[PDB]
Formats: C-alpha cells, structure tokens, sequence
C-alpha cells in the first residue's frame, strides 16, 4: 500500500 | 592565488574578497585525493587529516598561526564546512551549524577591533571535534587559553572594547534590555 | 586557596602544558597566512609587510634549512619524461632506474650534488638549474 | 518545428527533472522506512 | 492452437514470482536466447488472468511483481549485469503492456495476429505510470552504479596516463566501454535507451576530466593538449563503431573540446583573444578566466599568460553574463524517455524452458 | 582539534601579555620544529637513503 | 505544428499532474515516517 494502484475496467 | 604549498606547510594571502573557490562542488572533488594532487586548499589539508584518521587512527590537529583573525578565522570556518559536509550528519551538520553561528558570539565576548585587524581574536582558541568508529562526527568542545586583560578595562586609541559591549550598547533600544538602564556605547567609560 | 596562590603566569604556563600535551598526543597540520598590506583593499601586494611576517613566521629559516640538504626531489619516471632529450638513446634500456642515474653522473660530475635513492633522486641547490639550462640549450640547437 | 519543441522542451526537462528529483527522495524515504520496518523488527 | 495461458496455483502464487524474479539470475543461457523472457512471461499470464477476468489476481500478482522487483534492487542493485538484465524486463514489459493493452494507437502498426491477443476485459493506464516511474528508478540507479565503476577509473585512464601513439590506460577505458555496450545489446535495451545512456556516461566522463584539469594546475600543459585532443578522437571513432553520432554525446563533449582547443591556441594577441571568445560558447567565463590564470609554460619558448589579456578577456565577454559556477555537475542525470518500441513476436508460440523449471506453470 | 592563535606579533609597546605571546608562538614554534625534523627522518627512513 | 503543439500541451498537463500526485504521495510518505519515528521515539 505504498503506491496506491487502481485497475480501470474497459468498456466493450 | 592564495594557496600554497610549503613543504608540509600551507601559507595564504589575505585576499579581503569572497573568492568562489570555497563552493561544495570544490570540497567534494578533493574528496578521495591524495595529497597535493590537487592545488593547494585547506580542503587539502582536511582531506589528508580523514586519510591519517584512516590510516594511524589516531587524532588529528591543525594549527593556524599569524595574522589575529585575517584568514584564521575564515580558514577555521571553512574546515569546519569541509568537516560537516563530508559526514553529513543531521544532527551533528545542526551541530556545526550551532557552532558556526556562535562564533559570532565569541568573537563579541573575546574579539575586539584593533589596529591589525577590526575583527582580530584577541585570544587562544581551541575546538575539538569528536569522532565514532564510523569516522563520523559525534559532539564538539571548546577550550581557551590566555585572554586578554587590559582589554576589558583599556582600550587604546581606534581600539575598541569587546564587541559583545558595543553590541549590546547600540541595541540597547530592546524592550527586554530597558530595564537593563543601558544607554549608547559612548555613555559607559568601558567603550569610549 | 592554591589557584590563588598561583599567579597569572603559573596559569598561564600550566595552560600551555596542557596544550602541548593536547598537541604532542595529537599529529598536527599548519598552516599560515600572511597579510598583504595595512591598507587591506583587495589584491594589493607589499614587500614590506610580506618580509615583516616573514620574519614573524620564521619560514625562510625552515627554507634555508631544507635548502642545506636535499630539498628537490624528482621522480624515475618524471625525470626520465622531463629529460628525454639529456637522454641518450645507446644509454636508453628497459630499467631508467640505472640509467637515468648514469646519464646523470655523466652531465654531473660531483656525486655529492645528486643523491641517489630508490624511487626518487635528491639533487642540490643548483642542479636543477643546470639541468634545465643544458635541455633547453640542446633542444633550441637541434631546432 | 525545432523552435516550438526547444520552447517547451525547456519545461519539459525542468518538469522532468522535478519529477527524477522527487523519485529521490521517494528512494530516501523507502530506504528509511525500511530502517524503521528494521527497527520494530527488533522488538 | 494452444493461445498461451499460463495456469497456476494461486496459493503459490508468490513462489512462482520468486521462481521468476528472485530465483532467477541474468546469466542464464535460456533468457540469454531471447532478450525478455520473464517479461514475456509475465504479461502473457496477466493475459491469462485477464480471460479469466480477476481483477484481485492480476492485482495480487502485479503488486507482487513490482515487489519483487524493488527487493532485487535493494538486495543486487550493485551488480551491473542483473540491474541491466531487469531494465530489459521492464522495458520489454512496457512495450507489450503497450503493445496489447488495447488502445488503437498502438495496434496502428501492429500484426492483426498480434491484435487478436489483446486484452479486452480491463485496462491498466495507472499500472502502466507505477511502471514508468520504476523504469526511472531503475535507469537512476543503473547510473550511479556505472558512474561508480567509471569514478575512480576517468583520472588514472585519461589524465595520468600518457597515451602513446591500479594502472589505467585510454585503452582500458575503451575496452570498459566495449564491454557495457556488449552487456547492454546482449540483455536487450531499446537501440535509443542505448544512445541515452551512451551520451549520459560520456557527459559524465567529460565533466570527471573538465573538473579534474580546472582544479590541477602543473596537469594544464599546452603539451597535454594534444594527448587530450587525441584521446577524444580516439572516443570518436569508438562511437563511429558503434555509429551513435546520432546519440548526441558529442555536444556533451564540445566542452572539453574547446577547452582543449583554448589551451592549444596561442594567446599573445588579443586579435587571437576575439576569435577564442567567439569559438568557446560552450564553457563559461569562469572556467576561462580560471584556466588562463593557472596555465604554465612546460617549455622554455612558452610564457606566462600577460594580466593584460586576462583584462581583455573578461571585459569582451562580460556580455555573456554565465552563471558564477565553476564545477561542472558530476551529479547530473539528462531527463529520460521510454519511446514505445513494438515486438514482432508471436507472443502464443513462445514456450517456458526447462531450465527454468516453471513444471507449475502449464501452458494452454 | 584546530588551534587558533595569533602568531609572532610584536607590537610598538610590549607588556606581560605581550611576552606571553611571544614565548607561547617560541613553544609552538618549538614543537613544530620538532615535528617536522621527526617527520623528514620518518620519510628518510621509509625510503633508502 | 497543431498536432505537436497539442501533444505538447497534452505533455505538460501529464508533467503537472504527475508533479502533483507525487506530491502528495511524499507528503503521505513524510507522514508515516514522522510518525514511525516519533513511536521509535
């Protein structure tokens, strides 16, 4: 948890 | 130049400017050097005391004699630079960085204008600067032998008193120094 | 009651004590500096006050002392790139140790002048001198 | 071409300086975390 | 056709990055054959992971990555040779992360075999920025790691050493080169990093010899001018070896050029004083007027440089206005780029090796 | 440890503080006399001669 | 030239932004370690 990392989901 | 070589000896001129040869970029480069290598810098001098700390381990001296604070003075500060910026320390750089800003406060309570000079020392000093395993700075200590008596008393023409006296006369004006009842340096028989 | 018993100079001569041994438990450095003038604006030389401090230091004792002896030293390699030209090339082999010192005892004759050592040679007052005069002569004729 | 991009390659390379410097002191503070993490370790 | 999937146990999950990353070491002959094969293998089961669709494994897994990477340059951040081989891991790792992300503007010139590997269930933009900025990390240290091997080797090679036309030599240099650029192009960097690096340590061995010849003053002969001069060519044409005239290393080393041409210039006239202002742009008038007050006449002909001219000198450029610097900063490191390089290949056909042993790693 | 004193300074008057002065920079000229002879025999006995 | 002055643009705004998010993230990072020195201490 030092970065905090995020994970965009595509829009298909 | 200023700097030179004599023997193991170094000798300097009084150059009465600020000469930009004192910059870090400089101190860092004579890291690492053997001695005289490089042209003639108390930084030299300094570095070749670390390579004798290495070497002997065993303490370090370095001794300033001539002119009463014509470049003795700059000279010592500028080793003690040379000294914080290489252990880099941050407690101890804050350290140094006490004792190079109460070198003021010597030089008003033991220094005085004379004639030789209008910031001259008028007295020994003597500063110590301790070391760990690690080469690394840990405290400091002062010392100081033969201060000058008549001083306090007598001052001779052009000469002034302690500049600690006339220091605190001029600021005299201070809220928390009103009390005190002090008025100009010419109001008291120890600075006229 | 003792330290006032002691006078001034007691004092004084156990603070120096005390420095001294401070100093001799110690290895020392020094360095001098030397006032350029009385006037004190910059970059402004004087004879006077450089021969008066001087004197004060007492450096030209030191001087003279190592003037006495053997104070320049010149490097086997230094001299040997410094005098190429002195060099002789029937006299150039793989060791210069050996023969940079026998070009030397041939263009000085007196052995007391130089002073043979293992990694540098030790030379006299004049001989350096010498030396450069007769390479700067040779090279200035050859060109 | 090459005027426009020098105009603001300037401040690019200023920015990524900034940017080089500040993952220095990220580095700094890792290493010191680290240190720390050693430290309670120790307890 | 098996498409590549990279199934495993999730448990074990942390085994298999150290069997990936801590466990395995540059000098192996199988990541030796094609540059990137932990790079490959990585993406390729975060692909897998993508068709199963399991944000928090990918998560899991790239976080673990990341980790594991930084541990490696904590632990082995000395050893030139790994820090060089996981600049290639990373690098390579981004181009595919680019290359099938699925943004369009990289599959514009990418195989439609190629596209049919993209991911589609999720992006990761942000992980590809915590990835950029460890490349960063990564590419700082590898410079202080080389500028530490070149530190004490630039003053014994360069200037002490006579070149003939603890002990090193211009030679050593050249053969100290020769083998970081083998190591580079053996481990894969991208052909520009190449270049970037290349002028990086050229401008830091230049800066080592400015500094180095500013503060000696018996080392500033007009002889060593020539030794100087020769020694540049000789970096010269090591570049036109490499034919990297293109990197730009050579305006890091004007420099040390025109210093070299000052000193070698005469300086009696100050017809002659003009010309040398106009032709030394590079350095500023504090290293000039430095090097013109401590120059020495190593032969009888040669004399002191006159006050006059020192006069000359610095009224005709006092113009210029530089920056009350003397030292070069040895320090400095150029901002860095990573340009998008695409792979051409075949991602599926690509196969583990044994010597790896990834047995818990099956392939689909 | 730095050592700070004024060197040989005569001034047109001399005094008791004056004399100390004098006499303290004749020690300390003294010792470095002393150390520098001990260090020229120490470099003369590390090489032959 | 209005491509490049847009990709430039686009640049400068991902330097801001990129500058700012570090920020933050090293005051973050100044806080934990103040804070762990202070319970060390």
């Amino acid at each position: 948890p030092i970065r905090p990392v995020n994970i965009p989901r595509k829009e298909k | 130049l200023i700097y030179t070589y004599c023997g193991i000896v170094l000798v300097a001129i009084n150059p009465y400017e600020q000469l930009p040869i004192y910059g870090e970029d400089i101190i860092n480069a004579y890291s690492g050097q053997n001695m005289g290598d490089m042209d003639p810098h108390i930084f030299a001098v300094a570095e070749e005391a670390y390579k004798q700390m290495a070497r002997d381990e065993r303490n370090q001296s370095i001794i300033v004699s001539g002119e009463s604070g014509a470049g003795k003075t700059v000279s010592a500060k500028y080793a003690m630079r040379y000294f914080a910026t290489v252990s880099g320390s941050a407690s101890e750089a804050n350290v140094e960085e006490k004792v190079l800003a109460s070198n003021p406060i010597m030089e008003s309570i033991g220094n005085a204008k004379t004639t030789r000079n209008d910031n001259s020392s008028r007295f020994g000093k003597y500063i110590e600067i301790g070391f760990d395993k690690r080469y690394r700075i840990i405290g400091a200590n002062m010392r100081t032998y033969l201060l000058e008596k008549s001083r306090v008393v007598f001052q001779a023409e052009e000469e002034r008193n302690y500049h600690i006296f006339y220091q605190l006369c001029a600021s005299a004006k201070l809220p928390e120094f009103k009390m005190l009842r002090l008025g100009n340096a010419d109001s008291f028989h120890y600075t006229k | 009651a003792k330290e006032h018993k002691k006078t001034v100079g007691h004092q004084f001569r156990n603070s120096l004590h005390l420095l001294m041994e401070t100093l001799n438990a110690t290895t020392p450095h020094y360095v001098r500096c030397i006032k350029p003038n009385d006037f004190k604006f910059p970059f402004t030389f004087d004879e006077k006050r450089a021969v008066q401090q001087l004197r004060a230091c007492g450096v030209l004792e030191t001087i003279r002392i190592s003037a006495a002896g053997f104070p320049s030293r010149w490097t086997y390699q230094e001299f040997f790139s410094r005098y190429r030209v002195l060099m002789k090339q029937k006299d150039v082999l793989g060791d210069r140790k050996q023969t940079c010192k026998n070009v030397l005892e041939k263009l000085i004759l007196d052995k007391d002048k130089y002073q043979f050592g293992k990694t540098k040679i030790f030379f006299r007052a004049g001989q350096v001198a010498y030396l450069e005069k007769l390479r700067a002569d040779k090279l200035r004729a050859a060109c | 071409l090459v005027e426009e991009t020098k105009q603001l390659e300037l401040d690019l390379n200023d920015e990524r300086l900034r940017y080089q410097n500040l993952l220095n002191e990220f580095s700094r503070l890792e290493e010191r975390y680290d240190d720390l993490k050693e430290e309670m370790t120790l307890m | 056709d098996f498409q590549g999937m990279l199934e495993y146990k999730r448990e074990d999950e942390q085994k298999l990055v150290k069997n990936l990353i801590l466990e395995l070491k540059p000098r192996g002959v199988a990541v030796n054959l094609i540059p990137g094969l932990p790079a490959y293998i990585l993406f390729m089961c975060v692909r897998h992971a993508d068709y199963l669709n399991d944000d928090q494994k990918v998560r899991s897994l790239l976080t673990s990555t990341i980790n594991s990477i930084k541990k490696v340059l904590k632990k082995r951040g000395d050893d030139f040779e790994t820090v060089s081989f996981w600049l290639s891991n990373t690098c390579r790792f981004l181009h595919c992360l680019k290359q099938y992300s699925g943004e369009e503007g990289f599959m514009k010139h990418n195989t439609s075999r190629q596209n049919e590997h993209c991911l589609t269930n999720f992006d990761l933009a942000e992980y590809r920025q915590v990835l950029s900025d460890l490349a960063i990390q990564i590419y700082q240290q590898l410079v202080r790691v080389l500028e530490n091997i070149l530190q004490p080797m630039i003053v014994s090679g360069m200037l002490e050493h006579e070149t003939i036309q603890g002990t090193y030599t211009l030679d050593s240099i050249l053969r100290q080169l020769n083998s970081f650029h083998s190591v580079m192009c053996q481990h894969g960097m991208d052909p520009e990093l190449i270049k970037q690096v290349v002028k990086q340590m050229f401008y830091i061995v230049g800066a080592i010899t400015l500094n180095n010849l500013l503060l000696r003053k018996d080392m500033c002969s007009w002889s060593k001018g020539m030794q100087i001069r020769y020694n540049v060519s000789q970096l010269e044409e090591w570049l036109r070896d490499k034919n990297l005239m293109n990197s730009g290393a050579k305006e890091t080393l004007e420099p040390l050029i025109q210093a070299a041409q000052l000193l070698q210039v005469k300086k009696k006239t100050d017809d002659d004083a003009e010309a040398i202002c106009s032709m030394c742009n590079a350095l500023t008038t504090a290293q000039i007027v430095k090097v013109l007050n401590l120059y020495t006449p190593v032969n009888e002909f040669e004399e002191r440089v006159s006050v006059s001219f020192i006069r000359t000198i610095q009224m005709r450029l006092r113009d210029r206005k530089d920056s009350p610097q003397l030292l070069m900063d040895a320090k400095h490191i150029f901002p860095v780029t990573f340009p998008f390089n695409p792979s051409s290949l075949a991602l599926e056909t690509i196969q583990i090796p044994a010597s790896l042993g990834l047995g818990f790693i099956a392939r689909v | 440890g730095v050592l700070d004193i004024y060197g040989f300074e005569t001034f047109e008057i001399n005094s008791f503080e004056q004399f100390c002065i004098n006499y303290a920079n004749e020690k300390l000229q003294q010792q470095f006399n002393m150390h520098v002879f001990k260090l020229e025999q120490e470099e003369y006995m590390k090489e032959q001669i």
